[PDB]
């Protein structure tokens, strides 16, 4: 019953507008909650326009009949979060929630990835398996490509790579796993993980003990 | 101030009953507020389950209403949720919450910290492998390979080591199994002298391992 956009993006210091639409808003009012990862929701606007004490003054709310709006002025990186609007149904029997709006704050400074590459553990080799682990951290923007090499030949099979995900310091992290047989691992002189980010490359190499 | 805290089993078998309790501290269950349960499947939105008044009157989400029991116990200053005949759709973080209810409107003014409850059907225990590590810093870690379902928790040295710890998001492999790695960045000088143990817990398969990571 309550409609909000799934995403909104703004640059640092700009103003973000998040709207919520629903026929019950005039009579049942709207309430706005902020939710950060691994945290419970936090009420940021009470009854359309009231700001709770303890909420920064840059949060404000407005009402426009079947629509209510959360406005965040001078948006900061710390405001990146999910925002939920909430009302009640027309019979005042049940609460209603919007789907949530993810607010993304752009303009973060470019950052090159750090790469760590681990060879197979002795325990894993004894299990007749081999996994190489390439860990990529602290980069921005959140797009990277990973290329594996056996000696100097490309390896495409057996590669599993995550989609980059934002860390608690607002930079991105990703990981890539290469599965090999122990025979493959011992046959070649080395294996490499090549990580490309904004046209620049970092390469790590490991070799059998 | 009033504080709310959920407790109860984090794992439920399919068709079993989820059971959670909210302990209210710093105030009385008896008050003008209503008490409620809200859940949030990983990566999804909020869904209200139901509410209870201190006298016992209840009101539930009609889409769940046949499977929901919400009760109050003033002697213990707690309220509880039972959700019967669970399926995978019921895996979520469950929050207890306090509602402020007026004649024509209501909202949520206080939340517990949330507790994940996972309905576990198929499961697979991971293998846990050390990632062994001159000057400068050194990286060492633990690989938690091929588990299902999520999640796994990783800590280091029983939680005494937090600085430099980076537990990476899990990868969903083409096999439909998860893997993840956790890495600690430590001074190379502390290697020969400091012991590093990764504490892995995959509760759905009761895989609880403390793995020593040595050169
Ligand atoms: C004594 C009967 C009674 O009071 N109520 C009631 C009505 C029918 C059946 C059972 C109980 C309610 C009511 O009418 O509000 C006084 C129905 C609505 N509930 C609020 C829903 C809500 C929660 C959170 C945010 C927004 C909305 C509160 C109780």
């Amino acid at each position: 019953e309550l409609t909000q956009p799934p995403s909104v993006s703004v640059s640092p210091g700009q103003t973000a507008r998040i709207t919520c639409s629903g026929d019950t808003l005039p009579k049942r009012s709207g309430y706005w909650y902020q939710q950060k990862p691994d945290q419970a929701p936090l009420l940021v606007i009470n009854k359309d326009t009231e700001r709770p004490s303890g909420i920064p003054e840059r949060f404000s709310g407005s009402k426009s009949g079947t629509t209510v709006t959360l406005t965040i002025s001078g948006v900061q990186a710390e405001d990146e979060a999910d925002y939920y609007c909430q009302s009640a149904d027309s019979s005042f029997t049940y609460p209603s929630f919007g789907g949530g709006t993810k607010l993304t704050v752009l303009g973060q400074p470019k950052a090159a990835p750090s790469v760590t590459l681990f060879p197979p553990s002795s325990e894993e080799l004894q299990a007749n398996k081999a996994t190489l682990v390439c860990l990529i951290s602290d980069f921005y923007p959140g797009a990277v490509t990973v290329a594996w090499k056996a000696d100097s030949s490309p390896v495409k099979a057996g590669v599993e790579t995550t989609t980059p995900s934002k860390q608690s310091n607002n930079k991105y992290a990703a990981s890539s796993y290469l599965s090999l047989t122990p025979e493959q691992w011992k046959s070649h002189r080395s294996y490499s993980c090549q990580v490309t980010h904004e046209g620049s490359t970092v390469e790590k190499t490991v070799a059998p003990t | 101030q009033v504080q709310l805290q959920e407790s109860g089993p984090g794992l439920v078998k399919p068709s079993g009953t989820l059971s959670l309790t909210c302990t209210v501290s710093g105030g009385f269950i008896s008050s003008r507020n209503w008490w409620s349960w809200v859940r949030q499947p990983p990566g999804k939105g909020l869904e209200w389950i139901g509410e209870v008044y201190h006298t016992g009157i209840t009101n539930y989400n009609p889409s769940l209403k046949s499977r929901v029991t919400i009760s109050v116990d003033k002697s213990k200053n707690q309220f509880s949720l039972k959700l019967s005949s669970v399926t995978a759709a019921d895996t979520a973080v469950y929050y207890c919450a306090r509602e402020v209810v007026g004649p024509t409107t209501g909202y949520f003014d206080l939340w517990g910290r949330g507790t994940l409850v996972t309905i576990v059907s198929r499961r697979l225990p991971p293998s846990v492998f050390p990632l062994a590590p001159s000057g400068g810093t050194a990286a060492l870690g633990c690989l938690v390979k091929d588990y299902f379902p999520e999640p796994v928790t990783v800590s280091w040295n029983s939680g005494a080591l937090t600085s430099g710890v980076h537990t990476f998001p899990a990868v969903l492999q083409s096999s439909g199994l998860y893997s993840l790695s956790s890495v600690v960045t430590v001074p190379s000088s502390s290697l020969g002298t400091q012991t590093y143990i990764c504490n892995v817990n995959h509760k759905p398969s009761n895989t609880k391992v403390d793995k020593k990571v040595e050169p």
